């Protein structure tokens, strides 16, 4: 036929943001969180707290991490 | 399957540090135990668990 | 920050109403007599911060006799409150010399930029 | 629409339309200067301007034929042109002034005014013509010590070398039939062009054209032909694109079509939908711009090619330019591709069926050269019509995130950075 | 051309003071940024000057701050000048603020000189803190235990992030060795910092109390407002040479001339003066990790302010609503201050909650309420419709 | 001599030219370093951080 | 009294500094090719 | 154009760092400067790490640096750090003039 008019919605938008940039971002945004939480588990692995809580339930590296000298040569 | 390998690890950039971080996480444990445990066989007689094995027997 | 387009569609509203207008027009008057930028010899629109590319992209568009009278005014608000006096009271502006002289450049530039976006933006219906 | 028909040595392809008031008659052959050496580049421009001589132009028009001619790096043309009504008298100096008595136009004293003139006309495209200049550049160094970085209108240093047994050398080895295609458009039926081509004796030669021994391979590099007393800065920049007949022909085509061209002295070429002209616009990045996709037999090019006065800021009209290329990989809408597929077959259609007899019978005879038959223009508009954004982002993904780049350039760009900055470029660190 | 526009260092200076185009019509509220720069000089050559004397031992330090009372030749004089200049540090730091939030100095253009001015302002307040609790008397011991064990509500490493900043198990030797070293630091970072206060000033100008654009009517810095910041450097030193030589102990709290003992609580622990309306705002929470999220939200919520105020002009100059409700946040701002001198009893309580919540009423909800009135207001005023 | 002659990168030039096996070639050297480094920088600033924890002399009198 | 865990971190930080300027120098080699491998001509120009 | 041009504080770090236009032909002995800057960096990290613990009074002085030496957790690193790394500053600061000795760059507009 003969089509006169250009039919279009204006989209969602926040100036520079938009809805459809953010979920073509997204799943990068989710793989970029894993490499800080990633980054978080290196710069944190000297913590023993965060030994205690995470980095010694790990199978191989777990009990690789905790020492092994009695209560008869730790003056503390 | 080099082209597999690239697109997996090598084309996002947020993998490619996630697999640096992950990667340095695994080598700080096994390498620090590498080195602990070839400093302490080395060094064999010599250590305070030898000294004190030898006043046990 | 406020877009010039909503204050020209809020005080449109208002002065369209007739309950509105009786009530809230003489507020604004007390409240423009009490700003005391007339004192100064400024009208509103040379108070509009220009410091953005909608109200410079105005002032490059205002045409040139009401360019140099601006400038006349802002340089004369400067020397004022530098000596720290007022304009004396036949130096003032009137009430009915306080004319928007910039207000449709604003909006017709606000205009431009809000369609120029929505088409930035936009999706096609397939 | 259009007829090709295998006749007994050689194949001849019409595309008869009745509306057109002239008739384009030739042959193309499929041997253009990839299919040249180092050192006789150029015969083909040669062989093109000795068939538009001054001598075979005067028969020509003494008749009413009007002679046109093309040299590419896989074709190259000879296209008699006439009245509807002088079919016969097209093919009848096609046979016997280019096919059959060709030792008269390779006379002494016409080859070597000819070779005068294109010695003149070579020089003269190597001072003044810039921006294809460095689009010849962009050939010569992204394929170098390859076929297809012979610039198709030959060296300076490799034209005063040849003599007329080169071109000589040139027609026997390639002016063959298994070579040719002989095309009729404008008005001439497919019935009765091959009726003609029957009735005269029509054979150019028999034996088979030499096979080259490497392929067309993409190496990434640069050139910096910098010359500081030019005004502007003229800079091509190109991926390997798609080769022709490959399924991402068209997505390359799109793809380039995004991005568009521009023309920022023109009014209304800077309310294009490009996403790069806000960034661009702002400091007067540049004077023009044109994204392409040429392919070829062997592989192809996709880039753009781009010319500014703003000397000290062509880094950072490269540098948006190719942030936006990557946004193809990563983050291109649907309406950017919506956008570029009306304008793709808006472009398509004006390439394809314009007015010019002569533009349609050199692509029509390119195009049954490659691949043996022509695509209609519906089946390429379902073609262009059938690319989603998936398709876009996988051949980004392929051809354009984090690849090797062929850069050219002459003029004032000092201020274009060395290879590993612009290459780096090619991908983001995710943002 | 000259040789100070020619030269590396001395166009520099040159184009930050000498050539340096003002607005004609700033007033002596523009004079307090330099002010700030004259109390920075003081505060770092004098604190070298007791540094040169001091001793960060524990057993050493409230000894060490008396050797310098007492023994050190005018060293009674360094050490009121310390003081006392942290002190008026502050009082031209809210004074610069409070301009900057009444001139609109926040808004499109110089979003990046108020943020740079809220890092240096967090900078200060900690340098402050820890210069505090290097005296060791009643007051800086009790202050340093109390405000560092603020940081043990964080639910997941809060001991940790304790025992770290404390060096041990309470606050001790190791703390108070630990905050001299970084009360000597901290001051190079505010001086680089006020460098980059300064490059963000520089890229787009000041800004005059009338709000309109001043590249029309300029004068160079030189001669004209290098006297006239100097009539207020005179005055700035006349009110500190009164507060150091006649009044020292005014702003001072008495408690920390008892030496510190841990074992005894002084039945009142307040800090100094100045973090003294922040201190309400922490203790208006009643919790103890909402509590500092608060304090910090309190020092962060002027990063909200450029994007909040909805105007179309900038400045209160010429606001009428807008100037009522910051001399409301001003006087608010008093009211916190002196709650938090206050012990916590029950009108002071609720009067703490009521004015911490309105301090963050102002920032959030008032000045984009009033803002808009008066665009619609400014509008329907002279639009005749 | 032409500048359409380019010169002989021959003895430079890798005789296989595979895009993917040469970018992970490289990528993977600058991977461990990066990886390299992310362990040093991770001891380095728990070096610091552990010299600023506590000491021995009051660990003793815990 | 450090000398145990002294040489100990010293083996550790000696082996990954060594590797570190090994793979630095593979980095800088790659990075630099393309400017080490540059070829300059000089066709000289004809006279105005 | 780009954000590390138009930037107040990444114009300077580029135009330092970034987009400075070195010489193609300068060799190991430029990289002395970027040495002692890193050098300069060590020293003062490590040195703010040690005040942290060092008493300067007579008495306590060389006690609290073996106190550094012996009871700080990595404090021997830190010592040795700060001492051989100021050792190593005089090294580099050595080959820094040396190199502007030979190189001439004193010279006229330098
Ligand atoms: C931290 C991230 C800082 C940042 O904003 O990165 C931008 C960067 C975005 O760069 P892009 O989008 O590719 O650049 C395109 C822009 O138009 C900008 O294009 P351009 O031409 O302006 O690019 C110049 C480029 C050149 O990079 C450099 O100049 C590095 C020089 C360092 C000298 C010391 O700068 C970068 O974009 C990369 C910066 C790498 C992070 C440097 C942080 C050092 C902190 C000390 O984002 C990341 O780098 C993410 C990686 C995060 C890695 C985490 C681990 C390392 C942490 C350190
Ligand atoms: C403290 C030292 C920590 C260093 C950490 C290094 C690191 O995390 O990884 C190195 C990355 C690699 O960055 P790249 O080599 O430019 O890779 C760009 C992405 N590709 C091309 C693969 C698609 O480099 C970066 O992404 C930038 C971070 C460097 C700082
Ligand atoms: C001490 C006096 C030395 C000689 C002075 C002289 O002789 O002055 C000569 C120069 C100016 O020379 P010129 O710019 O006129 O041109 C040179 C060719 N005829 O003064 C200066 O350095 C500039 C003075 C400005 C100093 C500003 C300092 C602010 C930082 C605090
Ligand atoms: C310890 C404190 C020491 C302080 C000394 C500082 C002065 C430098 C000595 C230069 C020696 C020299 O050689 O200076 C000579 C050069 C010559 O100048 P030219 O090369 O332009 O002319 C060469 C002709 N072709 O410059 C001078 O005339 C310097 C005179 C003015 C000094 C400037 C005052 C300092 C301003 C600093 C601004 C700070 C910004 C930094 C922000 C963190
Ligand atoms: C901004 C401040 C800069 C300071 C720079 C100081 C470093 C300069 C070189 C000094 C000698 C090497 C480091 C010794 C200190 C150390 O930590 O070495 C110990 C570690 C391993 O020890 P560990 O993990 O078993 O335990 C440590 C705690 N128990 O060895 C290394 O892996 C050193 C690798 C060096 C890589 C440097 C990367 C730069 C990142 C900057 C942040
Ligand atoms: C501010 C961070 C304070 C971290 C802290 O609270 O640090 C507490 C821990 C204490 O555990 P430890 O390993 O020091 O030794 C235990 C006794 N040998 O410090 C660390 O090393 C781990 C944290 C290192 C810093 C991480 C920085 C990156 C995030
Ligand atoms: C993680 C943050 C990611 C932010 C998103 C993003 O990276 O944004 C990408 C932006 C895009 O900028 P553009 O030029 O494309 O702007 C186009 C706008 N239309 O680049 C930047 O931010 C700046 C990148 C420069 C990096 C500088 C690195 C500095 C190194 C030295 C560090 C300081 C040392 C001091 C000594
Ligand atoms: C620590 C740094 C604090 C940064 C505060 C940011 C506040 C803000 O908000 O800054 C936002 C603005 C951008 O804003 P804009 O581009 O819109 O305006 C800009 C108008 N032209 O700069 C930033 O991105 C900051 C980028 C990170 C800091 C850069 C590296 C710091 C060191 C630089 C060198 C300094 C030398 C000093 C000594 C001589
Ligand atoms: C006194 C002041 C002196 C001024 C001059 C100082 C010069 C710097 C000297 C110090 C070197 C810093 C190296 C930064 C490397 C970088 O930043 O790497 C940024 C590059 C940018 O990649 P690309 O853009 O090429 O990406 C091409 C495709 N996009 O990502 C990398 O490959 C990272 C590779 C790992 C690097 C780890 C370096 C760790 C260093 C630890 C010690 C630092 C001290
Ligand atoms: C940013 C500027 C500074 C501020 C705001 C500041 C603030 C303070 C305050 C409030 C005190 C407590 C004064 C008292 O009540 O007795 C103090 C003490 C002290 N400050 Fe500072 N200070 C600053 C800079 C410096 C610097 C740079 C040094 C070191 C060179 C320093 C050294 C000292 C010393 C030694 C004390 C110990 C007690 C005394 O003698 O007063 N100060 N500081
Ligand atoms: C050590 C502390 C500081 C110093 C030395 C300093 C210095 C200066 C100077 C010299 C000026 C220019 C003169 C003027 O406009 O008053 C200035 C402007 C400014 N400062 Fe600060 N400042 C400091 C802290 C702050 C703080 C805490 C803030 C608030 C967050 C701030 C925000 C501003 C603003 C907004 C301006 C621009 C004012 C205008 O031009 O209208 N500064 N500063
Ligand atoms: C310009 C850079 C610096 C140089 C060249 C330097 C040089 C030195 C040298 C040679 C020593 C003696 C080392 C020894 O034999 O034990 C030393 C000791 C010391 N330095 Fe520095 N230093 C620098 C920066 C700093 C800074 C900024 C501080 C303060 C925060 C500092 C704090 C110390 C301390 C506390 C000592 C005490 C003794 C020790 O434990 O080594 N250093 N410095």
């Amino acid at each position: 036929a003969y089509t006169s008019h250009l039919s279009s919605k204006t989209g969602l938008h926040f100036g520079r943001l938009s809805l459809r940039s953010l979920t073509a971002y997204a799943p990068n945004l989710m793989l970029w969180g894993g490499a800080s939480m990633l980054g978080l588990f290196v710069f944190t692995e000297g913590w023993p707290k965060f030994q205690d809580t995470l980095y010694k339930k790990i199978p191989l590296l777990g009990p690789t991490l905790e020492d092994h000298t009695p209560p008869e040569d730790k003056p503390n | 399957s080099f082209s597999s390998l690239y697109k997996t690890f090598f084309k996002r950039n947020a993998v490619f540090v996630g697999t640096i971080f992950a990667g340095a996480f695994v080598f700080q444990t096994v390498f620090d135990t590498a080195i602990t445990s070839w400093y302490e066989n080395h060094n064999k007689g010599k250590l305070w668990k030898d000294v004190k094995a030898r006043i046990a027997a | 920050p406020q877009s010039f387009t909503s204050i020209a569609r809020i005080g449109d509203y208002i002065l369209k109403s007739p309950v509105l207008s009786k009530l809230c027009v003489p507020v604004a008057n007390q409240f423009i007599n009490l700003a005391g930028y007339k004192k100064l010899g400024l009208k509103f629109d040379d108070l509009i911060a220009e410091e953005n590319p909608i109200m410079q992209t105005a002032l490059r568009r205002l045409p040139e006799d009401e360019s140099y009278a601006r400038a006349y005014r802002i340089i004369r608000a400067h020397q004022t409150e530098l000596t720290h006096h007022l304009l004396p009271r036949n130096e003032w502006i009137k009430a009915q010399e306080d004319v928007p002289y910039l207000l449709p450049y604003i909006l017709e530039a606000e205009a431009a930029a809000k369609e120029k976006d929505e088409l930035d933006n936009i999706e096609v219906s397939k | 629409a259009e007829v090709t028909q295998l006749s007994n040595g050689i194949v001849v392809a019409t595309e008869h339309n009745p509306s057109a008031h002239t008739a384009s008659v030739g042959v193309v052959f499929g041997s253009g200067a990839a299919n040249e050496n180092p050192y006789n580049n150029g015969v083909s421009n040669l062989w093109k301007n000795i068939f538009l001589s001054k001598e075979n132009s005067a028969v020509a028009a003494k008749e009413g034929l009007a002679l046109s001619s093309n040299i590419s790096r896989d074709f190259q043309s000879y296209i008699v042109s006439s009245l509807p009504g002088s079919t016969d008298k097209s093919l009848d100096f096609l046979n016997q002034s280019f096919i059959q008595q060709k030792a008269n136009l390779l006379s002494s004293s016409n080859f070597e005014a000819t070779k005068k003139s294109v010695l003149k006309q070579v020089q003269d495209f190597e001072e003044n013509d810039h921006p294809n200049r460095v689009l010849e550049h962009l050939h010569s160094t992204a394929f170098q010590n390859t076929p297809l970085s012979l610039p198709t209108r030959g060296t300076l240093e490799s034209l005063e070398n040849l003599v007329v047994a080169d071109l000589e050398s040139f027609a026997n080895n390639h002016f063959l039939n298994s070579n040719a295609v002989v095309v009729g458009t404008g008005n001439i039926k497919h019935e009765d062009l091959v009726n003609s081509i029957e009735s005269k004796n029509l054979s150019l030669q028999t034996g088979t054209k030499p096979v080259l021994k490497k392929k067309a391979a993409f190496l990434g590099s640069e050139v910096r032909l910098r010359d500081d007393t030019l005004p502007k800065a003229w800079i091509s920049l190109a991926v390997e694109g798609e080769p022709v007949n490959s399924p991402n022909y068209f997505v390359a085509k799109l793809a380039a079509q995004i991005f568009g061209s521009y023309n920022a002295f023109e009014p209304a070429s800077r309310l294009q939908g490009i996403k790069l002209l806000d960034n661009i616009q702002e400091y007067q990045l540049c004077d023009n711009f044109n994204h392409f996709s040429l392919s070829y037999k062997d592989s192809g090019l996709w880039g753009f090619s781009t010319a500014t006065r703003n000397v000290t800021m062509i880094d950072d009209l490269i540098h948006f330019t190719l942030k936006q290329w990557n946004r193809l990989t990563i983050s291109v809408t649907d309406t950017e591709v919506e956008r570029a597929k009306s304008l793709l077959k808006l472009q398509l259609g004006q390439l394809y069926e314009s007015g010019n007899p002569v533009n349609d019978a050199n692509l029509l005879g390119a195009e049954v050269l490659i691949k043996g038959s022509k695509l209609s223009l519906g089946e390429a508009f379902k073609k262009i019509d059938a690319i989603t954004v998936k398709d876009v982002k996988a051949w980004a993904g392929k051809r354009l995130w984090d690849q090797d780049i062929a850069i050219a350039g002459t003029g004032q760009i000092e201020g274009l950075l060395d290879y590993m900055r612009i290459r780096s470029d090619m991908s983001m660190m995710r943002w | 051309m000259a040789f100070r526009k020619s030269n590396v260092y001395l166009s520099l200076v040159n184009s930050y003071i000498i050539d340096s185009p003002q607005p004609s019509s700033i007033n002596y509220w523009w004079n307090m940024g330099s002010l700030l720069g004259l109390c920075l000089v003081i505060q770092i050559v004098t604190g070298i000057f007791m540094a040169m004397h001091y001793s960060s031992n524990i057993e050493l330090a409230f000894s060490s701050v008396e050797h310098i009372m007492r023994d050190v030749h005018n060293g009674y004089i360094l050490r009121y000048l310390h003081a006392n200049g942290a002190s008026f540090f502050f009082m031209v730091m809210f004074m610069h603020m409070a301009k900057g939030l009444y001139y609109g100095s926040y808004r499109s253009p110089r979003v990046t000189l108020w943020n740079v001015g809220v890092i240096i302002f967090i900078l200060t307040i900690a340098t402050a803190f820890l210069g505090y609790c290097c005296v060791y008397g009643q007051m800086s011991h009790w202050g340093a235990t109390v405000i560092t064990n603020l940081f043990s509500a964080i639910p997941f490493v809060g001991n940790d992030i304790v025992s770290w900043l404390w060096g041990g198990f309470s606050v001790s030797n190791p703390t108070i060795q630990r905050f001299f070293a970084l009360h000597y630091l901290v001051p190079f970072i505010i001086a680089a910092m006020v460098i980059m206060h300064l490059m963000a000033l520089h890229i787009h100008g000041s800004s005059n109390p009338l709000g309109i654009t001043g590249n029309l009517d300029r004068i160079p810095m030189h001669s004209y407002f290098i006297f006239k910041d100097l009539v207020t450097v005179f005055l700035f030193m006349l009110i500190l040479a009164l507060f150091v030589f006649y009044s020292p102990n005014t702003l001072g709290h008495p408690d920390n001339y008892i030496p510190g003992n841990p074992l005894v609580t002084p039945a009142s622990i307040v800090p100094e003066w100045y973090l003294l309306p922040f201190y309400a705002i922490l203790r208006s929470i009643p919790d103890k990790l909402l509590g500092v999220i608060t304090m910090f939200a309190a020092i962060l919520v002027l990063l909200v302010l450029p994007f909040t105020d909805r105007s179309v002009v900038r400045g209160n100059t010429f606001k009428v609503l807008s100037k009522f409700f910051f001399f409301i946040f001003v006087f608010n701002f008093v009211l916190l201050g002196q709650i938090g001198a206050c012990h916590v009893e029950v009108p002071y309580v609720l009067m703490g909650q009521i004015a911490t919540f309105i301090y963050f009423a102002y920032f959030l909800i008032i000045v984009p309420v009033i803002s808009t009135i008066e665009n619609v207001l400014f509008y329907i005023g002279r639009v005749n419709k | 001599k032409s500048t359409y002659r380019t010169p002989n990168f021959d003895d430079v030039l890798k005789e296989n030219n595979d895009a993917d096996k040469g970018r992970s070639y490289a990528y993977f050297m600058v991977g461990a370093m990066g990886l390299l480094s992310s362990a040093g920088a991770k001891s380095t600033v728990e070096t610091f951080i552990s010299s600023m924890t506590a000491t021995a002399d009051v660990l003793a009198m815990a | 009294p450090e000398h145990d865990e002294r040489k100990r971190l010293g083996l550790k930080t000696v082996i990954i500094l060594s590797s570190l300027y090994l793979l630095s120098i593979w980095v800088k080699k790659f990075k630099w090719a393309g400017i080490k491998t540059r070829k300059f001509v000089f066709n000289p120009p004809k006279p105005r």
